[PDB]
């Protein structure tokens, strides 16, 4: 089983779509993994394409509170939530495989017949959902929050080398013979 | 079969019916009705209301016809003026809006739904708040309440019947007999 | 085909039929023959019953358009005239109520259903209270009954023949020939 | 397209049909063309059966009408007349009911179903057992065949041919050639 | 229906309804439409919109065909003209394009999908990136603003009512009791 | 109906619509009409092409029966005339094909899938090519340009914008207010 | 109503159109306007065959009444004529029989399915030879050729253009401007 | 499975809606928890997005009926019945993280077709469902029981401070220094 | 169960209708078992209706690739693919059950809606295929490779003698010896 | 479970229908229970409601292969394909429960649409089918093979002592 | 099983469709094999008829990262994507079965309504895709970058021996050959 020998070396596969069920299996692996040794690093492996909104928060709080260094690694495509998540690990520790892409874009989501009061109400918060959006994206970026905003308008997509510069990542791995 | 010929031969007298929900074929149709009758502009037209609302747009579209003639409109509310059918119903002219003795009548808030990126979300947001608090200026105008009474009414649904609807300015008075 | 000739030819005779269960399009062509069929008011008018039910408010509108005109409507029960069916059988002209013999006839209270958040569902089950208690308000003052009769007695599903229903006060007279 | 014309012409003639199983629309379609028809007091009336079955209420009504009139009327079996539709042949005016030398003739007590509280299937069940006994009096008066007799019969599914048909006295004889 | 006969009666009048989600089938109708009664020159046209918008290849034929013949085209909106229903709405005469009071208008950028292999999406996206330029230019021709304006202006959704549409260049005037 | 009275009444001036995509009982209606168009020799009639396309066998008929008879046919253009619809757009008689100014014109090869056994899979490929290079040298005689040119052309999709396709040969001229 | 109404027209011309699949009810079609136009046995019929085929016991009718109106029958082909429907091309009168130049023909041997008991097996496909024969030598007796030309031929499927069917003996001639 | 050794530390995940099979499971693990140990503290992890009323009633009353201490942590989110069992933890250890939300709104609920009588009833018994959730709000928070009311008419949203404020919570967690 | 000691045996079941999973499970046995003894013959058992082209290449491939004789036997029917690899072991062991039916015919397919050139390139494709699967039979079979073609025009049936005769079956077993 | 320890005892049911992948198990067990011991007979119980043809020949020419004795059981019903996997087994050795039916016809079959000549294929196919499972029913019976050709024509069904006397069992039993 | 003992000889079996999870197990797999010995080989076996984009572009990189050499066995078919990683194996260690196919085209896609500004930015990503994915079919072949341009236009399906003309593979197996022995 080699999903149980990563673990053993602390390493973390999210390859699919961020819910419920993965955040929390998320959640309880970091869990175990401080609980286990609090003071080595916990490596994150991001193959995923998005995913709800609350179960990104979820998981951001659990690898902030979490004491021990997080390093994100992007291998495939890291849109929307997943984008956030990469960028959320610790400074100089974060990574992309050198032929990937990163995908952000503002939230999208739906909601049920209801009175107008009510869609006021899920109108503003999926605006506060969209302005902490832009400031957890601008709080792990280098780049100035009113980009941010015009950027994330539309469907915005970032190769390793427009990712470093724009700020996610830290480092595009080629190969292991040359360090 | 009958249908057609009875309303047809209605339609050739003075009447035209509501008596289905509110939407676009049958504003269109409606429209069309009061175009045609507005050819001799002294007779009046009897509309008579029987729906649970509608579509607001083709409401909409029906009250600005009713107001474009200077035909008088006699509104009558049978079995049940609910939502749009109430608000059509209390567009007619003063002293012409009329309902059954057993007719009922309800009031509340327009409903919807929002899909999309959150610009777009906001933008139709802003826009069904500004259709609410016009049709809440508009419902207030044309039965007599204040704004902020009616604002507040208008939260939940609420009923009337022929008695507290005239009394509260909804309709002018209530016949049994013709 | 035939149908739509046989029914304008006998609406060429005053005859009305209200077969099949009442909804919102059969209430508004039966309140378009009545409207068309007041044209002459020294005239008396047949209906015939064969519903088994309907919409609440479709009934309550068929019924008060028939009080509206001053023209007799008898009303001439046959197959089932269950529900609303026996509650417009009941709301003719008094003296002018028949059954045919081999024409059943149920009695029971309203049904409906109830879905939302708690306001609305207390706002509909007053609603409904206020809807069943006029129900029978109007069948005891229609029928001649108590009150407190009526309502002990529609409880569950009530079933009369002719006899039990002229002795019961909902018709009449049971014809057997012309 | 033929039909409409071809059943004018036939009602014209005053041939009836019922070749469908019987509901609500065809029993309204039967009631309509045997009551226009009835406005000549001295000319009888021909009708055929070729059905199936049908419900209990619009066999009732059907019935009804028949007697209701003064008019005499020509009840004809062609081919499958079951359940109902027997009935309804059997319930034509003595001396004048036929049915076609190869025709068949079933005879079989209702069926239904229950569904509801303990209390309501009770009431449903009662009701069943009185229109079963309703129907069992009724086919013995007209069939000239004692209760016990038929309500022995009826329990299974026993058929029949013309020839036993007028033995037993469903109908009175057979018609072949004009 | 009695839609057909009051639609001819009001088309005998040179009323022109429009209206529905556009695709071919109203397109080719109002074209043809408008072919007949172009054999009078002058006379003019009335055409009354309440749309949610269509396809873009049928407007543009409806639009071509307005433009191709003499007879002035006085457009009348009401409820709702949005999508590319206000751009058909907006291509009216100069003077004679109109919109009723509290009637709501609406402007947006087209959509449309892609599918196949690299090739044939580049060759229609370039395609859709002519046809929203051709679109852009023609709305800011007819409305008289620029085209970065109606650029900026249409790019995720923008809502008017009377009287902004009116002072913008969509509406010429707003017409009320005639 | 009122597409139907339009229709006739179009057609008793020669005017022919093809508003949708081309299959059996379309192409069978269109060659009708221009059989009973072809009574009178010295006329013309006008045809109008919206439509995106559609089966190639149909569309042969029409050509087919549009080079059978000797009157002269003008072909228009609205909306768009995409595929097989610019087939039959630019087999008009030379100097009587036109296109309204916003028109575009698409060009492509055919496309219809097989299935089958290996051998009849084959006849259906061979078949395929052969109906490929039969359209590629009929459309090639029909514009000028050429075999080579056409085939290079046809192996995407191709768009042209009025001037584009009056300068490609594909029509004649492009028609203004006339 | 269009469709329709040229049909009629058509009809009047002695026109007659197999456009879509061969079935009972199309074969019921032609056969009834091949017996109205056998009323005139000096003129001749026209027949406009273009279809992918049909129904065997639907050509065998419609063949059968070709041989029995004793009339000349013009057939011509003008799109696809396939399987049965090239059957029906040839079944014309010698001499009178055409393809348009653009005109494609089909031949193969008849396909159905077979489910059932070993002994039901054996009968339905000794039946489905002893079809296939009897199909084989009608194309042999119509067209110049041995059985065994045609039962190779039509071993799985034989494709022709309008002069590959003139030269094969298919038909008699094509028309172009005629 | 991570799962397994959590609960040897004593802790329960709520990350699915609330129904029977999760009240159920619920039971079970607290029963058992407190066989092995009836001192030490029992976690609850929330991230449910609401569920039914009945298992609300049920799981409260166990929380309550255990004597054992329990805290709880909403982690993701926490709307209707997630938030009374927010709310329904040992006061002084209810904590949320930074960036979550606490929803709280009236019951929604449906009937079936029947007579005005079982109308009646089902209705009166949303009334004494409603009542009791106002009333087991009040109890478990510092705000006046007519504010609870007059706030639950329509859907509204906390954030954890807001939450803190409200008295839904205790501690907001910041990071582990 | 009575398959992994078949598999102990170095015999391999082919019961299901030939597609990517079922190959590539048999070539890991092939593989597998060849690692094992390179020398003790591997007995494969044809029970199948067939499959697809690729699957039967891949198969016929890896069967002819290893070392160790393949030993095949006709088991119940063998259709289309089944009669390929059936008629694809070693010379000499390839045998039926006495009772048995051999099944070929040319290859069907199915294309998807495309425009011309994507459908002649497919024609193009098939062909190929049709082409060789006539080949390989011819190569493992005494028959004629013009009657190949002819007779795999339609469905061809034959029996265990008439496979024998034909040229696909060395002998027909009937009793254990 | 049960079933496997039925193995080990030796006995093996066919309770399901006929189909291929019921064959093969059934083959299999057959060969692994001829290899523990090749001496002493293997008990076939038969609950099938029929079959498959290619099953039905796979498991009668397995039968047929193997020295140990197919000592043939029969409860409940054994109709088509399970009625010819009865009467397959070692003469003396096939016998069924007093109130077992079993029912015998004519094959049935089902095939798409296709041309002429592959419907005549399937014709002959079928045919060859029908007379094979024939020659089986003669040669492993004593009724003649024209009355079994007669007899196929429509299902007929029999009892226990109907099939005895039809000499597709051996003796009946009732209790031990 | 069968694969747990090729997974023991360090050979990766790839017989799916090329999607995440399959991506996901392939590279945890090559993680885990180079982690065992960065020394010994690495066996990929393809059987796959194509798939994702992304998922490829990911085994691609996990293969070319990963320190021992990667020997690439073509088995069955390799449709749209697993050709690209049968051509991604170590030079000269990249082999197939003699009745094999491989087949190359360009990238299909599609996308759901939107707007024509979303409908330009997909666009402009499948053109980029398209791009990549002839660059890394040059890199890794013979042929030059135009003649990739020209053939991927519509499917090319090669042989063994087109193939290895083409420059995708290097051998073509025929039978199983034993070493020479000669102590």
């Amino acid at each position: 089983d080699p999903y149980a020998k990563l673990f053993e070396e602390r390493v973390i596969f999210l390859g699919v779509q961020i819910d419920d069920a993965s955040a929390n299996d998320v959640m309880a692996q970091l869990l175990c993994l401080e609980s286990m040794d609090p003071d080595r690093d916990i490596s994150v492996y991001i193959n995923s394409p998005g995913g709800s909104f609350t179960a990104l928060t979820a998981i951001y709080d659990t690898m902030q509170y979490v004491k021990p260094d997080v390093q994100t690694v992007c291998m495939g495509q890291a849109a929307a939530a997943a984008a956030v998540l990469l960028a959320a690990g610790t400074p100089g520790k974060r990574m992309a495989l050198p032929n990937a892409r990163v995908l952000i874009h503002q939230p999208y989501s739906e909601t049920g017949r209801g009175q107008v009061s009510d869609l006021e109400i899920a109108a503003n918060e999926i605006l506060r959902m969209r302005s902490q959006l832009e400031d957890m994206l601008a709080k792990h970026s280098t780049t100035p929050v009113e980009k941010i905003r015009e950027d994330i308008e539309r469907d915005k997509i970032l190769t390793a080398e427009d990712a470093l510069s724009y700020g996610l990542i830290d480092q595009v791995i080629s190969t292991r013979k040359m360090d | 079969g009958l249908g057609d010929q009875v309303y047809n031969r209605l339609l050739n007298e003075r009447i035209i019916f509501l008596g289905q929900p509110v939407d676009d074929d049958i504003a269109n149709k409606i429209t069309a009705q009061l175009l045609l009758l507005a050819s001799d502009p002294e007779k009046d037209i009897y509309l008579y209301i029987n729906s649970p609302g509608g579509s607001i747009t083709a409401g909409m579209a029906i009250y600005d016809t009713m107001q474009y003639i200077k035909n008088d409109v006699v509104t009558i509310a049978m079995g049940l003026a609910a939502a749009m059918g109430q608000f059509l119903l209390s567009a007619g002219t003063p002293g012409k809006r009329f309902a059954l003795p057993n007719a009922e009548i309800l009031i509340h808030q327009p409903s919807a739904g929002l899909a999309g990126s959150a610009s777009d979300i906001k933008i139709h947001a802003e826009r069904l708040l500004h259709t609410k608090k016009r049709m809440a200026e508009l419902t207030s105008q044309h039965t007599g309440q204040t704004i902020e009474q009616i604002t507040r009414d208008s939260d939940r649904d609420r009923w009337f019947d022929a008695f507290e609807a005239k009394e509260y300015g909804l309709i002018d008075d209530v016949m049994t007999t013709a």
